[PDB]
């Protein structure tokens, strides 16, 4: 069996007490299961925090207390902070295997300013000669990572040839995203200008480039 | 005029090897050397005035658990010696001198040098009733343990009986432990652990050991002493110097009345404070 | 400590591939070692384990008899022979310097990505991204590089072979409707040294070794 289940997403505020669970399918999480707690930071920094269901690493503060609540495990964070916002995994020991949970995405309220700066690039002369056109709209240094992308060509809505990625955390714990507009070299030179519209929590940022 | 200083804020970064005797645990701790870890064979029957445990130490043998680890690491440190006397207990029908390939003392199997693994002798495991008196005029230190298998099938495979027990009593003390079997996570590849215990024997006292399974036997005792010795956790090197005061951040002089490097000291070290400079006029 | 992993490439089901993590920073041969993976679904999975070089090696029931873990106590490198590969073996594999005597899953890495698809490994199409000319902010500038139509991930982009480490952001790739990716990196450079410095786009695709340098110049064109 060996199915580990836990929460998928939680949220808290600095100063509050959090508690993450780790449920087992084959029965109760016993002390013989040696519950583990990892911390997924940006750039894939999976730092191990607690082992043996209570034993804590030497560089982890005392706010992380490992326990066994009810029929499962527990990760109590008494005095949550802004530096505790990450994905936390659980690992239960079964006599032969090492299985993992899905991960509990912990959200923390902080990071005062997340206003995005937008950069737009027209296609390259080498790309236009290669019978291709691709404009790049780069959104970076914003928080939270929930934005809506809109492209405009000559005051008309554009929704064709647009693929855009979900924002991911940067090295500075801010989010970044990229939007690309694939076209043909004829459509690029037939319009007056192209605009990429980015809106994030009321403020709207749109930049315009022209073929001159 | 001027103002003389009364606080030692600076350190050497290295430990001065005089005038005390320093013993370096380069790849070994004090418990690794106390048990006789095959990679700790340098410290057998050695002496010291201050032990140094490094962050680069490791254990290449059976994963061991020491209840009262800090209470054992401190009483042996002030002894200042691993003075081990082989005794020769009566292990009749014991199939002694056992080991595993994880505690590798050479090519094949191996075990710790100061303790002995007692398996079964065919298909029989008798009950243990052995005694070893302390007729000398000094305290004895006996180190023993108990085996925690991975499953009941290897508990019955190593020892005839499904459940063990080890009772080590004296004229004033008694210790009875029941093993807890379980497939623990693989540390150095083994799903099994061992808990380490000890018993101190005084002059006029006699040691008694009783067991019906899962016993790790000693090969003797340790001669305890009352010395000015201690143990320090440092990664500072050893230099060919002479300094009375020792600090985990490096030895410091004793000319000033106070220090500011570390509260953990050894020797004729000054008092501890947190102020940086303290100047008096002269 | 520091452990870097290599072995990025594309394999087809039933194929083979070897991964290696060169462990540096602290003492090797003393700690246990393991391999862990993270699927594109962001699901953690335990793979293999070795005990200081070991008589004891154990793998997961998914990867028993298909993988083999090895250790080199001389080169301070841990290897992982992936063989008889399947589509489900697609993940970013991590090499862990962990010791179960005190910690369970303490050290992890930046990862190495191996994909088992059976599709054709294609080569990127690099195009220069021209800097901004007018309507400045009194600020620096923005020039970059476009790595278009490559598969599979990842590609690593440096600037001036490690001489331009300040003010560069490499953005994640998009899974376009072709089975290919598209990446973009842009640096922030003052316009004062914009006609005096040569800025080079160094893209190195490890799966299919496409080590291309691309120069981005003002072309005296519109």
């Amino acid at each position: 069996q060996a199915v580990v289940t836990q929460e998928s997403a939680l949220t808290t505020s600095p100063g509050e007490t959090v508690t993450l669970t780790c449920r087992s399918s084959t029965g109760a999480v016993t002390t013989s299961n040696y519950a583990n707690w990892v911390q997924e930071k940006p750039d894939h920094l999976f730092a191990g925090l607690i082992g043996g269901t209570k034993n804590r690493a030497p560089g982890v503060p005392a706010r992380f207390s490992g326990s066994l609540i009810g029929d499962k495990a527990a990760l109590t964070i008494t005095g949550a902070q802004t530096e505790d916002e990450a994905i936390y995994f659980c690992a239960l020991w079964y006599s032969n295997h090492w299985v993992f949970g899905g991960g509990t995405k912990l959200t923390v309220l902080g990071q005062p300013k997340g206003a995005p700066s937008v950069t737009l690039f027209p296609p390259s002369s080498e790309e236009l000669q290669a019978n291709k056109a691709t404009l790049v709209c780069l959104i970076s240094d914003f928080y939270p990572g929930a934005v809506t992308v809109a492209w405009k060509a000559d005051s008309s809505p554009v929704k064709a040839g647009v693929e855009t990625t979900t924002p991911s955390k940067q090295s500075n714990n801010k989010y970044a995203a990229s939007s690309y507009l694939s076209l043909t070299p004829e459509q690029w030179k037939s319009h007056r200008s192209y605009s990429c519209q980015v809106t994030h929590e009321g403020s709207t940022v749109e930049k315009t480039v022209a073929p001159t | 005029t001027n103002a003389t200083e009364l606080v030692q804020s600076s350190s050497t970064g290295k430990i001065c090897n005089n005038p005390h005797r320093i013993l370096d645990g380069i790849d070994c701790t004090l418990i690794d050397a106390l048990l006789g870890d095959p990679h700790c064979d340098v410290f057998q029957n050695e002496t010291w005035d201050l032990f140094v445990e490094r962050s680069k130490a490791f254990s290449n043998c059976y994963p061991y658990d020491v209840p009262d680890y800090a209470s054992l690491r401190s009483l042996v440190a002030s002894s200042g010696t691993l003075e081990f006397i082989t005794e020769g207990f009566t292990w009749t029908g014991v199939t002694q001198n056992g080991g595993s390939n994880a505690c590798k003392r050479g090519p094949g199997s191996g075990f710790f040098s100061r303790l002995n693994w007692l398996t079964k002798s065919g298909s029989t495991y008798p009950v243990l009733n052995v005694t070893m008196p302390n007729n000398d005029n000094f305290d004895k230190l006996y180190i023993w343990g108990i085996h925690h298998p991975s499953t009941d099938q290897e508990q019955t495979s190593l020892y005839v009986q499904a459940s063990g027990r080890v009772t080590v009593s004296t004229r004033r003390s008694q210790q009875t432990i029941i093993p807890n079997i379980g497939s623990r996570p693989w540390v150095r590849g083994l799903s099994s652990r061992i808990s380490i215990y000890w018993t101190i024997v005084k002059p006029g006292d006699v040691l008694v050991i009783n067991s019906n399974g899962n016993l790790i036997a000693p090969r003797g005792y340790f001669k305890m002493r009352t010395g000015k010795s201690s143990i320090m956790r440092s990664d500072a090197p050893i230099d060919t110097c002479i300094s009375e005061c020792i600090t985990p951040n490096g030895s410091i002089p004793n000319d000033k009345p106070f220090q500011n490097v570390n509260k953990i000291t050894y020797g004729a070290c000054p008092k501890y404070v947190k102020q940086n400079t303290l100047k008096l006029a002269t | 400590v520091k452990l870097v992993e290599s072995g990025e490439g594309l394999v087809k089901p039933g194929g083979s591939l070897k991964l290696s993590c060169a462990a540096s920073g602290f003492t090797f041969s003393s700690y246990d070692m393991s391999w862990v993976r993270q699927t594109p679904e962001k699901r953690l999975e335990w793979v293999a384990y070795i005990s200081s070089g070991g008589d004891y090696i154990y793998y997961a029931d998914t990867v028993k008899g298909r993988f083999t873990i090895s250790r080199d106590n001389a080169r301070n490198t841990l290897y992982l022979q992936m063989s008889s590969l399947k589509s489900e073996d697609t993940a970013m594999y991590y090499c862990t310097r962990v010791g179960e005597y005190d910690a369970w899953f303490a050290y992890w890495d930046q990862g190495t990505l191996v994909t088992v698809s059976g599709a054709s490994t294609k080569g990127p199409s690099v195009f220069p991204l021209a800097p901004s000319s007018k309507s400045t902010s009194g600020g620096t500038a923005a020039l970059g590089c476009l790595v278009k139509d490559y598969f599979p991930e990842p590609v690593t982009v440096s600037w001036n072979s490690g001489a331009l480490t300040s003010g560069v952001h490499t953005f994640p790739a998009v899974l376009q409707s072709s089975g290919l990716y598209s990446l973009s990196s842009v640096v922030t450079v003052p316009s004062s040294s914009l006609g005096t410095q040569t800025y080079i786009c160094n893209v190195n695709h490890k799966p299919s070794n496409t080590k291309v340098d691309k120069r981005v110049e003002p072309k005296s064109c519109d």
